[PDB]
């Protein structure tokens, strides 16, 4: 549920993209779910099928690039994290300051 | 109605002000828009702030502009005799 | 009929009920008839006025 | 059992239900896939406090501390008497239990949510009939 | 002018003759001038109604038993009269199925005749409108008139409204 | 007078002393969201029957 | 009850009708507008007396409408209804919980609990009906009904009425 | 969309007038009487009767009704409360005044 | 972008009175409320249904 209006296409099995997948406006490059507690209707929308709700973790509207790296460990709690690196090229133009 | 000065005895400038030309002109614009009926012959003309400079400058905006006094009395002075001068 | 990706165009078209039609998601139903003292929300174009400002 | 005060976006002029609809959040809008007639308009996206609604349940308390200016004496009295308080000293209990419980995890190098886990299973197995008769001490050490 | 918060009101009861704060006996027109509440029968209604109702249709082309009567009132209802005219139907139907005096002349005499009790309009329209046999009968239907008019005379103002009116 | 500064003290001594506001000013249109009599809005526009008859 | 009542009101025309027949429009809008409408201050507004004479004041244009608001002053019949009151009146309809008459332009609602202890309902007889030794009630019948309580609302009103009284019921 | 058509006058304001609630006039005006400390119930499913986020006040949640006006969270003006202080207190911001006030009348006769 | 006092001042000295308050109410927070003819508080309960 709540799944952002972006595009899925660009993860893996595993919610991340792999290095050196182009990525745009609105794509998700962190794909994150979390169960919800039943007797909760938005909007309707929200059938026994569900189960989940999104929290991902899209790249910004107004960026966009290549992603770099993508590393997996665990934190000081052992619980899993993850961290994203994106490339993208700045070439001058008008209004860039010098 | 005390409140209402008689136009026989009218003190205030018989020239149009700046604000009540802006906002004559906005408010018919506005009512053009709307679908208003043109009082003025129109040689082509879409927008309707452009229709309402040629109404005003031929005197065809049927509107009176109240102009108030600190003391809450008004005074009504019609478009048509308010002189555009500015 | 351009729509909202190509400018000059129209990103919404209100009827006189209130009822706003966003152009994205509304060329399912092919084109849309305007009708009088109907509003149509289009991109700013040439000799539009605007205020320009600049703080303090 | 109660009122249904439910609130469900289906487009009048669709009719279709369940409906299609996608929440443009840059818009701020919630429009129709279908015909795209927008179903409601100007959606919403410190002046709060950070409360865990499962190890404390409802329960809502604020401290008094000194400020820029402030008079000792003011201080001292309002907490004796903010201490004093019937209604709040049985969930003063299960805090005090949750404080030990943070020190002994704290002490043993363990992760947080060993500590979250051990706090919250203190909560849902206190207060029982069963565990009545047992050291509190065994039942921080079982939690843990 | 100042004080609008609230005060308290008088309820609006028909018995104690307490028409609230817009019913008063004394009005004031549009001009100015103080005038007195009016107050219509049944009969006296139809007529100030239906009196319009062929003074505005003469403008718009210019520029009987109950039956026959409720068509005739219908028809002109309908040309006269523009959309959303349900409520304004029924009230003539009503109005031509419980009036008691028919024309001008029966209604006139029945203002002429109740004026000189000097009770409140809506009295007097009450007792214009309901057909009352006896002074208890009107006593009870029309609390407000008890102490304010004898049965001698209420006796003879109902008697002579019956004889004012055919059918 | 709460716009420029000592918001809340002024306002308790009002609602103390009971003081009435005709929201004159512009601050008082601008904190209701309406037209202050200012500028354009120092003067009502009517409509003129008299004028309507004599354009056509 | 009846009454003549001078009352005013806000008309808003759009610019559309910013015409030289304005007036007209303005009157036209006052019978689609007032006619026929419910308030609960003066009551059913059912006809409007001296349509050729009715007080025009200038008209304001709105802000950001752009429309002109117009006080129009007029003379009018409303029908106000009070509690206390005796009317008559026609059984449009029945029901378990009860039988309305429809005076005029209202509808007046009979509980049981305001009606007398012998009338009885009885759903087995088409139409329903309630039945007792001296009379019977049914759809079109005529009942003196005494309103026993009223409520107004901005543009809707509602009454209640009794016929347990004497020289009330069945006429 | 836009907010629902009323049927109320559409007028403009005059005048704001200021002053202080009377004890009956924030019981009249309460549509509810708040007398638990706790926000939801014990299931943290849905907000306690009686308490702070009472339903019958209104409703901030989009997907929430208001059990008063029956209204959505873009019409609902909000619904006001009101709490039975157990003995009177001051009020912070006339403290002062207050103290001033004692001064001038007497604190016997109340002359 | 913050409509601050600064840019209030400079459209009272032009004079525009209605895009000052285009600019705060069509432009910005916008609420339709009731209020009582006896009492001026938003304490109305309205059933627009
Ligand atoms: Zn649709
Ligand atoms: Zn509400
Ligand atoms: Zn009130």
């Amino acid at each position: 549920l709540r799944m952002k209006h972006g595009t899925y296409d660009k993860l893996d099995d595993d919610g991340l993209i792999a290095p050196g997948v182009r990525v745009s406006g609105e794509d998700v490059i962190i794909g994150k779910t979390t169960p919800i507690s039943p007797d909760e209707e938005e909007l309707g929308q929200r059938t026994a099928y569900h189960s989940k709700r999104d929290a991902s973790t899209p790249l910004r509207s107004t960026e966009n690039g290549i992603v770099d790296q993508v590393l997996v460990t665990t934190n000081q709690d052992g619980l899993k994290f993850v961290k994203v690196r994106v490339r993208t090229t700045k070439i001058p133009q008008i209004g860039d300051k010098f | 109605k005390e409140k209402a000065i008689p136009k026989d005895q009218r003190a205030t400038t018989p020239y149009m002000t700046k604000y009540e030309r802006a906002r004559i002109l906005g408010t018919r614009a506005l009512q053009i828009s709307m679908n208003a009926p043109v009082f003025v012959d129109l040689e082509g003309e879409t927008d309707p702030l452009r229709i309402a400079m040629k109404e005003l400058a031929e005197k065809k905006i049927p509107l009176v502009i109240r102009r108030y006094l600190p003391d809450g009395s008004f005074e009504d002075w019609s478009v048509e005799e308010l002189i555009v001068d500015l | 009929r351009n729509g909202p990706n190509e400018h000059p165009g129209a990103k919404y078209v209100i009827r006189d009920s209130g009822d706003r039609i966003d152009l994205r998601y509304s060329k399912r139903a092919g084109d849309i008839q305007l009708q009088y003292g109907w509003k149509v929300e289009r991109h700013i174009m040439d000799n539009d006025p605007v205020l320009f400002n600049r703080q303090p | 059992r109660g009122p249904n005060l439910n609130i469900v976006l289906t487009c009048p002029e669709c009719k279709v239900y369940p409906p299609k609809i996608v929440e443009r959040f840059s818009e701020g809008d919630v429009v129709c896939a279908l015909c795209g007639l927008v179903l409601s308009d100007k959606l919403v996206d410190r002046v709060g406090e950070a409360s865990n609604p499962l190890l404390d349940g409802n329960n809502l308390s604020t401290r008094i501390g000194k400020g820029e200016t402030t008079d000792m004496r003011f201080t001292k009295e309002l907490n004796k008497a903010q201490g004093k308080n019937v209604m709040d000293k049985k969930d003063n209990e299960v805090q005090a239990a949750f404080a030990k419980i943070t020190m002994l995890c704290d002490a043993a190098e363990l992760p947080k949510i060993v500590k979250d886990c051990a706090k919250e299973a203190y909560k849902l197995c206190h207060d029982e009939k069963t565990l009545k008769g047992k050291s509190m001490e065994s039942i921080m050490a079982a939690s843990i | 002018r100042r004080r609008r918060l609230k005060k308290v009101e008088e309820e609006e009861n028909a018995a104690t003759l307490q028409l609230g704060q817009e019913f008063q006996l004394k009005q004031i027109n549009h001009q100015g001038e103080e005038e007195e509440l009016i107050a219509l029968n049944l009969s006296e209604a139809r007529l100030v109604i239906k009196e319009a109702l062929v003074e505005r249709r003469r403008a718009f082309k210019r520029s009987e038993t109950r039956e026959k009567e409720l068509e005739s009132i219908d028809v002109l209802l309908e040309q006269t009269t523009g959309g959303n005219n349900k409520d304004l139907k029924n009230t003539m139907q009503y109005l031509t199925n419980f009036s008691r005096f028919r024309d001008q002349e029966t209604v006139g005499a029945v203002i002429q005749l109740l004026k000189s009790t000097g009770l409140h309009p809506f009295e007097v329209a009450q007792l214009g409108s309901l057909a009352c046999d006896t002074a208890d009968e009107a006593k009870t239907l029309i609390p407000s008139l008890n102490n304010k008019i004898s049965d001698d005379e209420l006796e003879r103002i109902l008697k002579e409204l019956s004889n004012l009116e055919t059918l | 007078r709460c716009s420029f500064e000592e918001t809340v003290e002024i306002l308790f001594e009002a609602g103390a002393s009971a003081e009435l506001d005709d929201c004159r000013g512009v601050s008082e249109n601008v904190i209701l969201g309406q037209m202050a009599p200012i500028g354009t809005g120092a003067f009502d526009v009517m409509i003129d029957e008299e004028s309507l008859v004599k354009y056509m | 009850m009846f009454f003549i009542k001078d009352l005013s009101l806000n008309i808003t025309l759009h610019p559309s009708f910013f015409g030289p027949r304005m007036k007209q429009y303005l009157k036209t809008k006052l019978l689609e507008e007032v006619e026929g409408s419910c308030t609960g201050k003066f009551g059913y507004i059912l006809c409007v007396l001296d349509y050729d004479n009715i007080d025009i004041q200038r008209g304001r244009i709105l802000p950001t409408d752009g429309s002109a608001e117009f006080n129009v002053k007029y003379r009018a019949v409303v029908f106000k209804p009070f509690k206390g009151e005796v009317v008559d009146g026609t059984v449009v309809s029945c029901s378990q919980h009860g039988f309305e008459v429809q005076v005029g332009p209202m509808k007046v609602f009979v509980t049981k609990h305001l009606m007398p202890q012998d009338l009885t309902f009885n759903a087995g007889s088409n139409p329903p009906s309630y039945q007792s030794s001296e009379d019977v009630i049914t759809i079109k019948s005529r009942i003196r009904v005494k309103i026993e309580g009223c409520i107004s609302q901005v543009s809707s009103i509602h009454a209640i009425g009794s016929i347990k009284e004497d020289y009330l019921g069945a006429i | 969309v836009g907010q629902q058509y009323s049927s109320a006058p559409l007028r403009t304001v005059k005048e704001v007038q200021f002053g202080l609630f009377s004890p009956e006039e924030v019981r009249a005006i309460s549509v509810a009487k708040i007398r638990f400390p706790e926000t939801m119930d014990e299931t943290q499913t849905r907000a306690k009767i009686g308490g702070l986020n009472d339903p019958r006040l209104g409703s901030i949640d989009r997907n929430l009704k208001c059990q008063t006006c029956q209204e959505g969270m873009n019409e609902c003006p909000g619904h006001f409360g009101h709490i039975d202080l157990a003995k009177p207190v001051f009020h912070v911001g006339f403290i002062a005044k207050i103290k001033k006030v004692c001064e001038c009348v007497c604190m016997h006769c109340g002359k | 972008l913050r409509f601050g006092e600064m840019e209030r001042d400079c459209m009272i000295a032009h004079g525009a009175a209605s895009f000052l308050k285009e600019r705060l109410m069509e432009a910005s927070d916008a609420f339709r409320v009731h209020i009582c003819g006896i009492c001026g508080l938003m304490t109305v309960i309205a059933k627009l249904n």
